C-alpha cells in the first residue's frame, strides 16, 4: 500500500491521497502540469 | 468437489484444496444511483423506432400492476423517467390553444357579424375544416403531436 | 435510420479492436447502399459500429442490407469474434426508466439485478412495439473461484 | 424596409427554440483515464448536489452503459436523468434557465465539465451529429497525437469566448496501460509458450470468465482469479507466482517485463477517420453568435496542422443545412406566388405589385421577434414563409376592391 | 460560488442486507 | 445464381441469404458459404497496374500497398462495391522445416505446428486501479519479427536448455501461392487493382 | 457457508452480508472501504 | 504561479484526503 | 501431405490493419516428384524414422 521515493519530495510536505484523479485532471487542464515541466 | 487429481490410492484432490469458491459480484459495466443515497438496479424500456411511445407506456404501467402481486415482499419500483407525462402535457396544451383560438375567433367573427346566424356560419367553418384534416392524417399516417396540431 | 453493430473481442486492447474488428467493419459498412455516415467505437474488448442511413430510407431495408454485408465480412474477423446486430431502436427509444429498491434490506443489488434480468425483462419484452428491456446498474451474481497460488 | 435593418442586427440565431421537457439530463465530461470505482463515487457525490436543489424531485445517475447496444457509454462517462418537480411547485421567480443555473453553479467538481440538456433533445442530437452538447467541434486526422494536440488548443480558446460555460475535448490517447511484455527466450527456458504465460494475465491477474452456471432460464458467470493481493500493483505483478509445467516455482518477472505506459483510451472513428469531439456548453448567449465567435478565436489563435481538419458539427451543422435549403426555397415560393397572381388577375404589372407587398410583412415579424426577445431559427423561418402567403392573400383582397 | 456542502462519504439508505454475529458451532 | 427478368436485385440477395442459413449445416464442418459482392464481371470499370521502375519497391511491397492502402482509399467511394487486388505477391512467413533436424532433435512435425499456434496472440489482464485511474493490463505475444519465429519454444530440458524453432527450421520471408498473375506490356510482372461498380450504378 | 472468527467482532454486532459492494474487476478493496468512512 | 487553485467547497464535496510525506524504511 | 509436402497455411501475422500468411513446409527438394514423395521423411510418434 505504500511506495518509497528515491527523491522528489521533502518530509513534512503534504500530498493528496483521495480525490487525486479529478484534482490532477484540473491541474492538467489549467496548464499546471505543463508549467511544472517547463520549469525544469 | 471438482476433481483435479487422484492417486492410485483413490485419494483425490479437489478444487477446494487449491481454491476458495465464493459468491461475488461480476465486473460492473454500468452503475445506477438513486437520489444520491444508494446504488440500485434499474430497468429501461426501449421502444421500436417509429412506434407509439404513449401507447406502449400504458401497456407497461398496467403490466406492472399485474406484477405488484408477484413481486418479492419489500420490492418497490420507483420510476425515474416517463415520456408519457410530457406527451399528455404537450397534447393538452395544443388542445387548449385550439379551443381558445376557436372561441376568440368566434367572439371576434361575432362582433363584426352582428347577427348570430352570421357568426354561426364562419364558426361552423372550423369544426368541419378540422374533421377533413384529421380524416386526411389517418390516410397519411400522421399521429397527433404539437407539430401536427400546431399546423 | 440507424443500425448498430456490436462486436465483442474479449481482453483485446483498443488499438487491436480497431485494426482487426472496427476498422474492417466500418470500411465495408461505408460502401453500403444508402449509408450516409458510420461512427466507430473501439473500446477495451468492445466494438460499437453505428451506421447512419440517408433520409427516406426504409428502416427494415437498411437492416436487411447490413445483415447481408455482415455475412460477407464475418470471415474477415478474428476467429472467436462474431458481429452482432443491434436492437431495432436507438438512444431516442429510451421511453420509460425505473429503479428497483428494497428499503427493508431483505433484497440486495444482486437479488434485484436477477429480478430484473430474469423476470421483469421477460414480462415486459412481450409487449408490442417494445424492442428491448435493458437492465441498467445492479450486480451480476458471479461464482468466483479464487485460486491460492501457493 | 430600411427600418428592419436594426432589429435584424440585434437578434440571435438558433436551430430550434429550446423546448422545455419536464426534466433534463446531466452529462459531465472528464479526462480519459478515470476508474470505475472513483467515477461511481463521482456519480453519487454529483447526485447528492443535484438533489440539493428544491426544484428537482428525483435523480437517476448512471455511469457506464446499460445492457443494450443502444448504450456504448464508458464507465468514465456519466448520464444522470434529473426529474424536475411539477412546474406549479417551482419557487417564485423560478424559470427553467434559472434552475439550470443553480444546478451548474451548485453541482461542480474539479476537472469535471458540466453539461445540462433535455433528454429527447440530446438523444436526437447525438443520433444526428453524435455530439451530446449543442455546440460541437470535430477535429479529424490520421495521427491521434496531432488531432489531440489540436483539440487541446481549440479547447482552451473555447473557454476564452464570452458566452462559454465549459469546454472539454475528449482525448484519444489518455489511456493508462500496464504492459506485460513477455520474453519468449526467458519463458522458453521453463518450457512455456507465450500462450502459457498469458493464461496468468487473463485468469490469474485478470478475472476472465471461464464458464457459466445454468440455473433454469438464467445464467451466471464463473471465473478463476488469484486473490487481489497478488495483483494489487505493478510490483505485485512482478512477483506474481507461476507454477511452471515442470513444477518450477517462478515469478511473472522471470518471463516478462512489466512496464506502465500511456496510449489509446478509446478509438473514435467517423467514416473510418479518427476524430475527437470538443463539447462546448454555452447557454447565456444565443447559439449562432457563440459559434461565430468560436470560429474567429479558433481561426486566429490556432494554426492547423497538415493532416488535421477542424469542423463545427452539433446543431449548428443542422442549421447550416436548413439555411441552404431555405435560401434556395425563397425563389420557389416567390415564383409560385408570382404565378397564382399572374393567373387570378392576368396582369403582369399588377401581380408584381402584390408580390412586392410582402417585404412589408417581413419587417413586421422581425420587429415583433426582437420585442418578444426571440431568435432567428427554422421555427421563425417557417413563420415568415407562412406569413408571406398571407400578406399575398391580403395583397389580393385589397386589389379586388 | 455556492457554498452548498454535501457529505462526500458513501451512502446506502435504500436498504441493506444485514446479519448479526452469532456465537455457535461450525 | 441468375435471377429472372424484372427481379428486384436486393430481393434476390435477401432471398439467397435466408436459403444460405438453412443450408449452412448441410455443409462440411469447417466450411462456410460466403456471399459475393453486389456486382458482377460487368462491374469491372477502372483497372490499373502498379509499377516502380527504379526498383525501390517490388511485387510484394506493391501488393501490400494495394491490399492495405489503395483498397481502403477507394472502397470508401460511393457506388463502388469492391476494389479487388489483381496479381502481385502476398508476403508469407515461410517456416521451412528440415526433416532431418526433426529427428536429430526428437521433435515431430505436429509438435512444431502446435508450438507455432501458441506463440502469436495478445491477452488482456483486465484493469487495475492506481491513483483512482484505470490501468489496462495488456500482455504482448504477437509474432512481428523473424527472430520471434526463431524463438518459438519446442522443448525444454530440466536444465533450462530449450530447443527453438530455429533449431529445426529456417524462417524466411517468401511469396504466397499466386492465385492470379498480372503482366504489363509484356515486359514485367506487376501488382494491379481493379475498381468494381455496384450493379446498376 | 458460514465462517468462524477468532477475533475482531463482538457477539451481537451487526454486519452486512455482501462483498457485492465493491466492483470485482478491481475496485481497490483497501481504498474502496476507505470511501465508506471519514 | 505554479499550481492550481480550487474552491474549498468543491474539494470538500469531492472528499479530498491528504497524507504527509515522511522518511523511513519501506 | 498438407504441411510437409503441401504448404498449408497454419496461421497469420497481425501487422496493424494487415495480415500475412504463415506456413510450414519441407524444402522443395523433398517434394520434387513422385519418387521424392515415396522417400518423404517421417518421424513417427514412436520416434521411428520412416518414409
Amino acid at each position: 500500500g505504500v511506495t518509497a521515493l528515491r527523491s522528489g519530495l521533502a518530509e513534512g510536505e503534504k500530498v493528496v491521497s483521495s480525490g487525486l484523479f479529478l484534482i490532477d485532471s484540473e491541474a492538467n487542464i489549467s496548464g499546471a502540469l505543463e508549467r511544472m515541466r517547463s520549469e525544469s | 468437489h471438482i476433481v483435479l487429481k487422484a492417486s492410485e490410492n483413490g485419494v483425490p484432490v479437489y478444487l477446494r484444496d487449491v481454491a476458495k469458491v465464493q459468491i461475488g459480484p461480476e465486473m460492473r459495466r454500468g452503475i445506477a444511483e438513486l437520489n444520491g443515497e444508494g446504488e440500485v438496479a434499474g430497468g429501461v424500456v426501449i421502444l421500436r423506432s417509429g412506434k407509439n411511445a404513449r401507447e406502449v407506456i400504458a401497456a407497461v404501467k398496467d403490466k406492472l400492476e399485474t406484477l405488484k402481486s408477484s413481486l418479492p415482499e419489500g420490492v418497490e419500483i420507483v420510476t425515474t423517467y416517463d415520456r408519457s407525462q410530457l406527451i399528455d402535457r404537450a397534447i393538452d396544451n395544443l388542445s387548449g390553444k385550439l379551443l381558445e383560438e376557436f372561441i376568440v375567433v368566434a367572439v371576434v367573427c361575432a362582433l363584426f357579424l352582428w347577427h348570430v346566424r352570421s357568426a354561426l356560419v364562419a364558426i361552423i367553418s372550423l369544426p368541419l375544416g378540422l374533421c377533413i384534416a384529421f380524416i386526411v392524417m389517418h390516410f397519411q399516417g400522421l399521429n397527433a403531436n404539437i407539430m401536427s396540431l400546431g399546423g | 435510420v440507424q443500425v448498430i453493430i456490436k462486436t465483442s473481442y474479449p481482453g483485446q486492447a483498443p488499438q487491436i479492436v480497431e485494426n482487426q474488428v472496427t476498422y474492417p467493419l466500418t470500411t465495408t459498412m461505408l460502401s453500403v447502399p444508402g449509408a450516409k455516415t458510420v461512427r466507430g467505437f473501439s473500446q477495451f474488448g468492445d466494438s460499437y459500429v453505428y451506421v447512419i442511413f440517408e433520409d427516406g430510407t426504409d428502416p427494415y431495408w437498411a437492416r436487411s442490407r447490413v445483415l447481408e454485408y455482415l455475412n460477407q465480412v464475418q470471415g474477415k474477423l478474428p476467429a472467436g469474434v462474431s458481429a452482432e446486430l443491434g436492437p431495432d431502436a436507438t438512444g431516442v427509444g429510451w421511453i420509460y426508466e425505473y429503479a428497483l429498491v428494497d428499503r427493508s434490506g431483505k433484497h440486495d443489488l444482486a437479488d434485484l439485478r436477477s429480478l430484473q434480468d430474469w423476470f421483469l425483462k421477460y414480462e415486459l419484452k412481450t409487449i408490442p412495439d417494445v424492442a428491448e428491456v435493458a437492465s441498467v446498474g445492479g450486480v451480476v451474481k458471479e461464482y468466483q473461484v479464487v485460486i491460492d497460488p501457493q | 424596409v430600411l427600418t428592419v435593418l436594426w432589429p435584424l442586427n440585434k437578434v440571435g440565431g438558433e436551430f430550434l427554440p429550446q423546448i422545455n421537457e419536464g426534466d433534463l439530463l446531466y452529462m459531465p465530461s472528464t479526462l480519459p483515464g478515470i476508474s470505475a470505482a472513483e467515477a461511481a463515487s463521482m456519480l453519487q457525490k454529483t447526485d447528492k448536489l443535484i438533489m440539493s436543489v428544491p426544484e428537482v424531485a428525483r435523480v437517476f445517475g448512471k455511469t457506464g452503459k446499460a445492457e443494450t447496444a443502444t448504450d456504448s457509454a464508458p464507465l468514465e462517462m456519466v448520464e444522470t436523468t434529473i426529474q424536475l418537480k411539477p412546474q406549479e411547485q417551482w419557487r417564485p421567480g423560478m424559470t427553467m434557465d434559472k434552475i439550470i443555473e443553480e444546478l451548474d453553479n451548485t453541482v461542480r467538481l474539479p476537472g469535471l465539465a458540466n453539461l445540462w440538456v433535455p433528454p429527447i433533445r440530446n438523444r436526437i442530437d447525438m443520433l444526428s451529429t453524435g455530439i451530446k452538447s449543442p455546440i460541437g467541434i470535430k477535429v479529424s486526422g490520421t495521427v491521434l497525437a496531432d488531432i489531440d494536440a489540436m483539440a487541446e488548443q481549440i479547447e482552451e480558446v473555447a473557454r476564452t469566448v464570452p458566452g462559454v460555460a465549459s469546454a472539454l475535448a475528449e482525448r484519444l490517447e489518455g489511456g493508462r496501460y500496464i504492459n506485460v511484455e513477455i520474453n519468449r527466450e526467458k519463458a522458453a527456458r521453463y518450457g512455456m509458450t507465450v500462450a502459457d504465460v498469458q493464461l496468468f494475465v487473463t485468469s490469474a491477474v485478470g478475472g476472465a470468465m471461464v464458464g457459466e452456471t445454468v440455473e433454469g432460464i438464467a445464467r451466471y458467470p464463473i471465473n478463476l482469479r488469484y486473490p487481489q493481493s497478488w495483483r494489487d500493483s505493478p510490483q505485485a505483478l512482478r512477483q506474481l507466482p507461476i507454477l511452471t509445467p515442470m513444477k518450477q516455482q517462478i515469478t511473472l518477472a522471470d518471463v516478462a517485463d512489466i512496464k506502465v505506459s500511456t496510449g489509446p483510451s478509446m478509438l473514435k472513428t467517423e467514416n473510418a477517420r479518427p476524430t475527437s469531439w470538443i463539447y462546448i456548453d454555452a447557454r447565456d448567449r444565443d447559439m449562432v453568435s457563440v459559434v461565430h465567435d468560436l470560429q474567429k478565436a479558433i481561426a486566429e489563435k490556432v494554426q492547423l496542422k497538415p493532416g488535421t481538419s477542424v469542423a463545427f458539427s452539433g446543431q449548428f451543422e443542422l442549421l447550416e443545412r436548413a439555411n441552404h435549403k431555405l435560401k434556395l426555397m425563397v425563389p420557389m415560393t416567390l415564383m409560385i406566388i408570382f404565378v397564382l397572381l399572374y393567373l387570378a388577375f392576368r396582369r403582369v404589372g399588377e401581380a408584381l405589385l402584390i408580390i412586392s407587398s410582402v417585404p412589408f410583412a417581413l419587417v413586421g415579424g422581425i420587429w415583433l421577434l426582437w420585442w418578444m426577445g426571440f431568435h432567428l431559427s427554422v421555427a421563425t423561418g417557417t413563420g415568415f414563409i407562412a406569413l408571406a402567403g398571407v400578406a399575398a392573400e391580403f395583397g389580393v383582397v385589397m386589389l379586388m376592391y | 460560488a455556492s457554498g452548498v456542502r454535501i457529505d462526500p462519504t458513501q451512502t446506502q439508505n435504500l436498504g441493506v442486507k444485514t446479519a448479526t454475529v452469532t456465537r455457535g458451532p461450525l | 445464381v441468375i435471377f429472372e427478368d424484372g427481379t428486384d436485385p436486393y430481393w434476390a440477395r435477401s432471398r439467397v441469404l435466408e436459403y444460405l442459413n438453412q443450408v449452412q449445416g448441410k455443409l462440411p464442418a469447417g466450411v462456410s458459404a460466403e456471399l459475393g459482392p453486389d456486382a458482377t464481371g460487368v462491374g469491372w470499370i477502372y483497372e490499373y497496374a502498379l509499377v516502380d521502375r527504379s526498383g525501390k519497391h517490388d511485387l510484394a511491397d506493391l501488393r501490400s500497398l494495394q491490399d492495405w492502402f489503395l483498397k481502403y482509399e477507394l472502397k470508401t467511394i460511393p457506388d463502388v462495391a469492391e476494389v479487388a487486388s489483381v496479381g502481385g505477391v502476398v508476403k508469407e512467413y515461410q517456416v521451412v522445416i528440415d526433416p532431418q533436424r526433426l529427428a536429430q532433435y526428437g521433435i515431430s512435425l505436429a509438435e512444431v505446428k502446435s508450438a507455432l499456434d501458441a506463440s502469436n496472440q495478445e491477452a488482456g489482464g483486465s484493469s487495475i486501479e492506481l491513483a483512482e485511474a484505470e490501468y489496462m493490463v495488456r500482455a504482448s505475444g504477437y509474432l512481428q519479427t523473424l527472430d520471434d519465429f526463431n524463438h518459438i519454444v519446442l522443448k525444454a530440458s530440466e536444465n533450462g536448455v530449450p530447443v527453438y524453432l530455429r533449431d529445426v527450421a529456417k524462417v524466411q520471408i517468401g511469396p504466397e501461392m499466386r492465385r492470379g498473375i498480372a503482366e504489363l506490356n509484356g515486359e514485367g510482372e506487376v501488382a494491379g487493382g481493379v475498381v468494381i461498380l455496384r450493379s446498376g450504378k
